[PDB]
């Protein structure tokens, strides 16, 4: 008998949570970077074929890059919102930028 | 996600648009400084990394006031000093430039011609299409009182049309855009932009504007004009330089004020309810916007920080924003400065082109361009949509190599403790799980049934890793203590417990071809193990072998996803595959070969053995029993010693796992093992279950393998999927423990023939020493047994060697005569002449059971290897006529051609060792040509058929709402439920068990019982009376009952094919069960086998073609086969098939001799085919005379081979041939510049000759054999000026072009073997117009082609649709692969949904409603431009559009809402 | 119905939509040699009245544009003389069910 050289050490990995990417906030790639497992294109089609809309929701939104973000209900935009810089005796709130007209536009 | 943080507001639709120059209100930063760092590395204010674009480098943000942890980032704008355009919209502003006229400031088209397209496109932004074709019905130096009266008439027609449709329910205020309305809109806009293309002068003023020219998307030229055309514009409206790109604005900004009426409907596909103006500064960019700081972080590799790629080609715009800014100050004080100013406008365009694209800005053109720009970030296989929206990387997942295990359940997975103390689940703590969750916090992150974090009611996490048991018992006793807040009195805590035995796991082998390769397992945490560990019954569905394969383990994170992976995606509901309804799960190798031993007739067991085998497989503590106490049976031998039987153990384990209050199973099946293998009079091939007792027959792969109609597949039908999954576990432990107590081995003596049988193969193989010569002398047509060394034989065999056709005949004759000798040895020796026989011979027991192997493998071990065949031919042979250096040249021997008479038991000789290495490499080289075959076929199907689902009205619709079918497969039956549908005798034997499954007691109050049964008997009576009629004389008084009544609500509304087979069963069988209660059972079984609404039948159909196409990838065992044929049908929608054919049924009175004469009347006959020689005697002297003499064959020969008369040759040679010959001679000179003895023509020959000298150029003589049709003769004369001319090579090219007789588009018509009585003729080529005229031989009503687009052009769209289901079926039937027709009907109805024959490609995708499907498939920014110019509202209903925006999918569990019924007012 | 022999001058093809209530349909008599609806692959097409065109759309809750489409110049739509908007019913003989009533609209 003969023992082959290639062995199964660098083959397993497990991730509960951890590092992300800065652009997408998705789990980073990596065997030794403690990185995520890819639910590819064909597995998206396999999760629709079962009719499991929540396993698709879990494997592609709820456990990858779920962010609760702010949206203006006037211009309909993600990126024009801002949380204001208030008085230290007040509370900040979330406000759109292009829906907001500046205070040197008083008209009468 | 948290489930304690609900979101109230959700996104319903996405509008596309253009940001205008009100960026100033949005961004108040105005990034001017091109320098991005400084010394000390700080961000310089005004630069790209300014601190009002987000926090950066541990600074607080200027506008957000927050650190990097909480700022979103903010957008900054770059002021562009000129309107540089947009390279997205450039090809479209280049069309509205080349269509206007600079003088009249209108288009160069008549203002009623433009008005008609605006009048129609207003109609098509509502849903009404017939009205848009009823506007060309409206017509009347035309004076302007007529045309403006015409425009009053057309516009009044639209106002009446829309107000009529909107008063009805045909449209809404926001239009009625659908896919067929998208078709007619994209046909007008392509037309409207084509009649704005080639119209010369402004038809409203007369004078015309010049032509424009461009380069690769940077320059705008205004070309000159030839002198015939300048004078036309001075007599009218007086009674190649570069254009600066702020003037192309002022062209277009004066046009769009005048042409706002027509452009209001070209740029809006639904009505512009905001009625804002299409402005021409939507094409031009006065400002850029800069993405925020978070989206522009610096890159780094190794440890070396770089500058961001997005900033390298953006400060380059910001230097040229400053280069042109100082250079503008030289204009402020006032040649060469304009040569630098115009140089700046090119690069400020060629840099803003580089920020957006990378091939649209060519620049230096030095190859391998870096900084790929914001388009190449969106478009590739990687891109952004495919790599990061359609697929993602996930949290709470794992992967490992898999290992086998017969000791876990078939629905389970064996999780290592390495994985088990890492993956966690956020369990909310309540009053019923506080006992479990206290101990989980106490055990902590290291002991396995433990926890790792608790989450308080303010969302803050408390880790448990550093703590002792005292801090952990502190936290564990505070899980139900209410925090005294008021904001969070609703919430409770969450323990993140480890993964326990009750959890669920999605496992997938990674090439995920079909949905059974991603199933839901139950967790079983096994100590001391480091790999994932799986049962053998799961290896068929994953295509898994345990040799270094890995599988991913996904752990879902809420109770909605636990409930789907336990009820929809579990392994118990994946027992039958959706491809053809066959079972895919069953025991595999040793368990097959143990059931042939355990259920045998020698198997006797005593009481201590019997009771140990029952408890070895069935534990009541693990919940296997249905009784809580193991019940047993009396022995089958009482007196001499009490003994049980091995079949009686199979009976007992079915007694303990099947539910007690049902009757037993009743099944008459077969084995794979013949009765002759057991001795005289045995009946051990019939398998008999009677009331759950195995009374006869052994059990095989045919019973508990992955095989249809066995015992395991029968228990699945009668008792359900949970019981049939438990029987696969109980049997798998039974045969594992029986193998350990009683092993199975294969040795050397299993391979041996007995001394008599070893003489039998000697005597038969002595009769193949002469087979190679007798096959040789048959092929070379030599008689009376010429010897092998005969010199006239060796001359002929060399002649066979030089031709590939002739060598294929010698191979195929000899391969038939040695495979006769082969199969006599296997017949004589394999069961009957072996030393050890079947119930002791394990090499036979493994092959006969289906455990492992075949009888082909057994025969090559024990008898002989036989003929080695290399791509359908025999062993290759050198130039010298040798097949090896060992052999004589032209050795007529079976061994010399590779017929191995050796066997693997006794070893093979070195000559036949070398030929067997040739056959071993021919399979391995075919895999070497098999790199990427079917991966893109399935992607194209699944992208179109993504959202196709079953609706609640049983129609098959797409996600936008468009209907595809009216009922699934014609009958609305799930393929995975129809397996025992027409197994009526099985359902009659199991009537009482099938009755209480399909329980009709508490079922008749909810569904109609009489209305469908009455209407079916009226249609069944009406359909027998008119069954004799053809399909076009069928009367249509009664449509099918499924069209009239809902199958799921009306009992007896049944497909007419199930109704026939059921009524055919009841009358041909006279058998305490009536027929009237066997109708009602099977009609209820129809009603409970329906497809469910929300089923993803479009994915399943694409996976039922894309998965068995991977099986379909091999060589020839003519017509296109396999994947290259399937890519012609499904992809590309080819109207040009490689091998178009036509199948012609012949009548029943026409004979074979009449039909072979008929095939000759069609097939094309070249003049080359009837010519024996052409002898050319060139002579020079006197003009170069060329005497062309043709020898034909004998006249009886070619008339009886090609149906060609000698008078047809005359009218081809004189009329057609010589015109081609002289056309080739003059052409060849044009490049040169740059026996018998006969006489005595009669009058008519002398007159025919002078008729030909007039019509041609260089002929001067002609003759023909008018008497026998044997020779032709004509004697050209060219000049003396020309030198040598290869006349023979010219004649050969002309003869191989000249047709004597060809009906067009048809080459060959052949008469094949009549397969199943259809006497047909197959035609190489398609022309239905011509076979209609042949009606006295051919039944023209049944002529069938494989060309779909030919049938679509001639016979219509329903005939083209029946072609596609017959062609895709023939692709799979030639591989013995069976796909259901319910899949093929859905593919063919999706291709013919527009009346035409569309493909599953980019152009077939074009006429569809969802843009995010289109952007995510391919050419991402190409479809994006088409949607921005169209102001399209993405309605977010295709599954690709819902994953982009994160909305819940609309297929399966998302096709309905759930609402909680609250009790108080 | 104007059955011709070889061709029509395209100067005279402009007079095909000429009458507004009436219709002119042109057939080449080489194309009329075999009745294509007798073919075994071409199922029975039945055009519907506007009464059961309305009963069809109420039952499935459709628009006109959400049906499968048959072309204006399909050889069976030219046979039946179908106008745009008219719904034809196809009785298909399915491999799995037998008679099966499908529908298709002319646009």
């Amino acid at each position: 008998y003969q023992r082959l050289r290639h062995m199964v050490n660098d083959k397993f990995q497990v991730r509960s949570t951890g590092p992300v990417n800065s652009l997408t906030m998705q789990p980073v790639k990596g065997r030794k970077r403690h990185g995520g497992i890819r639910v590819g294109e064909m597995e998206r089609d396999a999760l629709i074929g079962h009719g499991t809309s929540f396993l698709l929701q879990d494997r592609l939104l709820n456990s990858s890059d779920y962010t609760q973000a702010s949206v203006c209900r006037e211009c309909g935009s993600i990126l024009t919102t801002q949380q204001s810089v208030p008085r230290i005796g007040s509370i900040s709130t979330v406000c759109c930028r292009r829906c907001s007209m500046r205070f040197e536009d008083a008209k009468k | 996600m948290d489930i304690s943080k609900p979101v109230g507001s959700e996104i319903t639709s996405v509008d596309f648009g253009i940001l205008t120059a009100k960026i100033r209100n949005l961004s108040a930063k105005q990034i001017t400084n091109p320098t991005v760092l400084d010394n000390l590395g700080h961000p310089v204010s005004g630069g790209l990394y300014d601190l009002a674009l987000g926090a950066f480098l541990r600074n607080l943000c200027s506008t957000c006031g927050l650190d990097e942890k909480f700022c979103p980032g903010h957008q900054g704008h770059i002021e562009l000093p000129v309107p540089c355009y947009n390279p997205l919209f450039f090809n479209q502003l280049y069309i509205y430039l080349r269509a206007s006229c600079l003088f009249c400031h209108h288009f160069r088209l008549k203002s009623v011609e433009v008005h008609r397209y605006a009048c129609k496109l207003r109609l098509l932004q509502y849903g009404l299409i017939d009205e848009s074709y009823k506007l060309d019905e409206i017509t009347l130096d035309i004076s302007s009182t007529l045309l403006n009266e015409l425009k009053s008439k057309r516009s009044e027609y639209v106002d009446m049309a829309i107000a009529k449709a909107l008063s009805d329910g045909r449209t809404t205020e926001r239009g009625s855009f659908t896919a067929t309305v998208n078709d007619e809109r994209k046909k007008l806009v392509h037309e409207f932009h084509k009649k704005l293309l080639s119209r010369g002068k402004c038809d409203n003023c007369g004078m015309f504007s010049p032509k424009f020219r461009k380069d690769g998307f940077t320059k705008i030229f205004e070309t000159a004009l030839n002198e015939k055309q300048i004078t036309n514009n001075r007599v009218k409206g007086f009674i190649s330089t570069y254009i600066l790109s702020t003037e192309v604005k002022n062209i277009l900004d004066t046009v769009f004020r005048k042409e706002q009426c027509v452009l209001q409907y070209v740029f809006h596909s639904r009505p512009n309810l905001s009625r804002k103006l299409v402005k021409a500064d939507s094409f031009f960019m006065d400002v850029l916007v800069v993405p925020p700081t978070r989206f522009r972080l610096p890159s780094k590799l190794g440890e070396e920080v770089h500058e961001n790629s997005q900033n390298q080609l953006l400060s380059k715009v910001l230097t040229t924003s400053l280069l042109i800014r100082d250079l503008n100050d030289d204009l402020s004080k006032l040649r060469v400065i304009f040569s630098r100013l115009m140089n700046a406008f090119v690069t400020i365009q060629n840099d803003v082109n580089a920020f957006i694209d990378s091939t649209k800005a060519q620049g230096r053109t030095s190859g391998k361009v870096p900084i790929p720009g914001v388009k190449q970030a969106l478009e590739k296989k990687e891109g952004l949509f495919r790599k990061h929206m359609m697929g993602k990387r996930v949290n709470y997942a794992a992967r490992s190599v898999i290992s086998p295990d017969p000791n876990i359940e078939t629905n389970e997975i064996g999780v290592p403790p390495v994985f088990a103390v890492k993956l966690t689940y956020p369990e909310p703590v309540t009053a019923y799980n506080i006992a479990e969750l206290r101990q989980a916090v106490i055990n902590g992150p290291d002991k396995w049934p433990g926890a790792t974090q608790i989450q308080n009611e303010d969302g803050s996490l408390v880790s448990l890793i550093g703590m002792s048991v005292e801090q952990r018992k502190a936290l564990a006793n505070q899980l139900l203590t209410p925090s005294s807040n008021v904001s969070t009195h609703t919430l409770n805590k969450k323990v993140y417990r480890h993964i326990k035995n009750r959890d669920v796991v999605l496992m997938n082998r990674q090439p995920t071809l079909h949905k059974a390769s991603m199933m839901g397992h139950k967790v079983r945490v096994l100590p001391n193990e480091k790999t994932l560990r799986l049962h053998y019954a799961n290896t068929g569905a994953y295509n898994a072998d345990f040799d270094g394969d890995e599988m991913n383990m996904h752990f879902p994170q809420n109770e909605n996803a636990r409930a789907e992976a336990l009820n929809l995606a579990n392994t118990d509901s994946q027992y039958l595959t959706p491809t053809s309804g066959s079972p895919v799960r069953g025991l595999i190798q040793d368990h097959i070969s143990a059931g042939v031993w355990l259920t045998s007739k020698d198997s006797f067991f005593t009481r201590e053995q019997y009771q140990q085998y029952i408890y070895g497989c069935i534990r009541p503590e693990d919940g296997h029993t249905t009784r809580s106490k193991i019940v047993t049976l009396p022995p089958t031998i009482f007196k001499p010693y009490p003994l049980w039987t091995g079949k009686q153990i199979i009976t007992t384990v079915l007694l303990n796992v099947t539910p007690p209050d049902m009757p037993g199973i009743n099944l008459i099946s077969k084995n794979k093992i013949k009765n002759e293998y057991w001795g005289k009079g045995s009946l051990e091939n019939e398998v008999l279950f009677k009331d759950g007792a195995l009374l006869c027959g052994i059990l095989d792969k045919s019973q508990y393998g992955a095989s249809k109609y066995g015992i395991v597949h029968s228990l699945h039908e009668v008792y359900g999927p949970e019981v049939a999954a438990k029987v696969l576990s109980v049997l798998g432990r039974l045969f594992t423990n029986y193998i350990t107590a009683t092993a199975f081995t294969c040795g050397m003596d299993d391979l041996r023939l007995t001394a008599e049988g070893n003489k039998w193969r000697t005597d038969i193989l002595k009769t193949s020493v002469d087979t190679g010569r007798e096959a040789a002398a048959e092929v070379t047509n030599l008689d009376k047994d010429t010897p092998a060394d005969d010199p006239e034989l060796l001359k002929r065999l060399q002649e066979i060697l030089r031709d590939n056709n002739k060598s294929g005949i010698l191979d195929a004759v000899t391969s038939s005569k040695v495979n006769a000798i082969t199969s006599q040895v296997v017949s004589k020796c394999v069961p009957d002449g072996t030393m050890k026989k079947f119930p002791c011979n394990s090499m036979q027991a493994m092959a006969l059971s289906g455990a492992k192997g075949s009888n082909v493998n057994v025969s090559q071990i024990m008898c002989l290897l036989g003929q080695q065949a290399l791509e359908g031919r025999r062993v290759p042979v050198m130039v010298s006529g040798k097949t090896l250096p060992s052999f004589k040249p032209y050795e007529t021997d079976a061994m010399a051609g590779g017929y191995v008479k050796g066997r693997f038991y006794s070893g093979i000789k070195p000559q036949e060792y070398y030929f067997h290495c040739m056959a071993g490499r021919e399979g391995l080289i075919d895999t070497a040509v098999k790199t990427s075959r079917s991966g893109y076929l399935q992607r194209c199907l699944t992208k179109q058929l993504e959202g196709v689902h079953v609706s609640y009205d049983n129609s098959i619709r797409d996600a936008d709402g468009t209907l595809v079918q009216f009922m699934y497969g014609g009958d609305a039956i799930d393929i995975t439920k129809e397996s025992h549908m027409t197994q009526f005798e099985f359902c009659l034997d199991n009537y009482y068990a099938l009755l209480k499954k399909y329980n009709p007691s508490a079922l008749i109050e909810h569904l109609d019982v009489e209305s469908a049964l009455k209407y079916s008997k009226k249609t069944l009576k009406y359909r027998k009376k008119h069954s004799k009629e053809p399909h076009y004389k069928q009367s249509v008084k009664y449509d099918p009952v499924l069209a009239k009544y809902n199958p799921a609500k009306y009992l007896g509304s049944v497909s007419e094919n199930f109704q026939d087979k059921l009524e055919s069963f009841l009358d041909k069988n006279s058998k305490g069960v009536n027929e009237k209660k066997f109708r009602a059972l099977m009609q209820l079984k129809y009603m409970r086998s329906l497809i469910n609404p929300g089923e993803a039948v479009g994915i399943i159909a694409s996976q039922s073609v894309g998965e068995p196409s991977t099986q379909m990838t091999l060589n020839t065992f003519n017509v296109t086969l396999g994947i290259p044929r399937l890519r012609e049908i499904v992809m590309t929608a080819s109207a040009a098939i490689k091998t178009p054919q036509m199948t012609l049924p012949i009548w029943n009175d026409v004979s074979d001799e009449q039909a072979d004469t008929f095939c000759k009347s069609i097939s094309k006959v070249l003049l080359s085919e009837v010519i024996d020689k052409v002898i050319v005697t060139e002579t020079t002297g006197t003009a170069r005379s060329y005497v062309i003499h043709m020898r034909f064959f004998d006249n009886n020969e070619y008339s009886e081979e090609y149906d060609v008369s000698k008078e047809e040759l005359q009218n081809v040679i004189s009329n057609q041939f010589i015109h081609l010959l002289e056309a080739a001679i003059v052409k060849e000179i044009k490049k040169q510049k740059r026996v018998e003895a006969n006489n005595n023509m009669n009058k008519v020959q002398r007159d025919r000759q002078s008729a030909i000298i007039s019509h041609h150029r260089f002929i001067t003589k002609y003759n023909f054999d008018d008497e026998s049709g044997k020779w032709c003769e004509f004697k050209l004369e060219l000049a003396a000026d020309t030198e040598k001319l290869l006349m023979v090579n010219i004649v050969e090219e002309i003869c191989r072009k000249s047709i004597i007789r060809q009906i067009p588009h048809i080459d060959r018509c052949v008469h094949p073997e009549p397969e199943n009585g259809k006497r047909v003729l197959v035609t190489e080529g398609v022309n239905f117009q011509a076979m209609w005229d042949q009606e006295a031989f051919i039944d023209v009503d049944g002529i069938t082609s494989n060309d779909v687009a030919a049938v679509l052009k001639t016979y219509g769209v329903e005939a083209a649709r029946n072609t596609i289901v017959n062609e895709i079926n023939n692709v799979f039937s030639r591989y013995a692969i069976s796909v259901s027709f319910r899949h093929l009907d859905l593919i063919a109805d999706m291709m013919t949904r527009q009346g035409t024959y569309l493909a599953f490609n980019r152009q077939g995708m074009e006429t569809s409603t969802s843009s995010f499907m289109k952007m995510s498939y391919e050419t991402t920014c190409q479809f994006l431009t088409k949607a921005v110019l169209d102001n399209e509202r993405e309605q977010l209903d295709s599954p690709s559009a819902r994953i982009v925006v994160g909305k819940l999918n609309n297929v399966g569990t998302g096709s309905f809402d759930v609402l909680a019924k609250v009790p108080n007012a | 119905i104007f059955v011709y022999q070889n061709n029509i001058t395209p100067s005279a093809m402009k007079l095909v939509p000429s009458i507004p209530p009436a219709t002119i349909e042109t057939f080449n008599e080489a194309a009329l040699v075999v009745n294509i609806t007798h073919h075994e692959l071409v199922p029975k097409h039945i055009r519907l009245s506007s009464d059961e065109k309305r009963e069809l759309l109420k039952r499935y809750r459709l628009k006109e544009s959400q049906l499968p489409r048959i072309q204006r110049a399909d050889p069976v739509a030219l046979y039946l003389g179908l106008k745009r908007g008219e719904v034809v019913k196809i009785i298909r003989k399915s491999e799995t069910s037998g008679r099966y009533a499908s529908y298709r609209i002319c646009m």
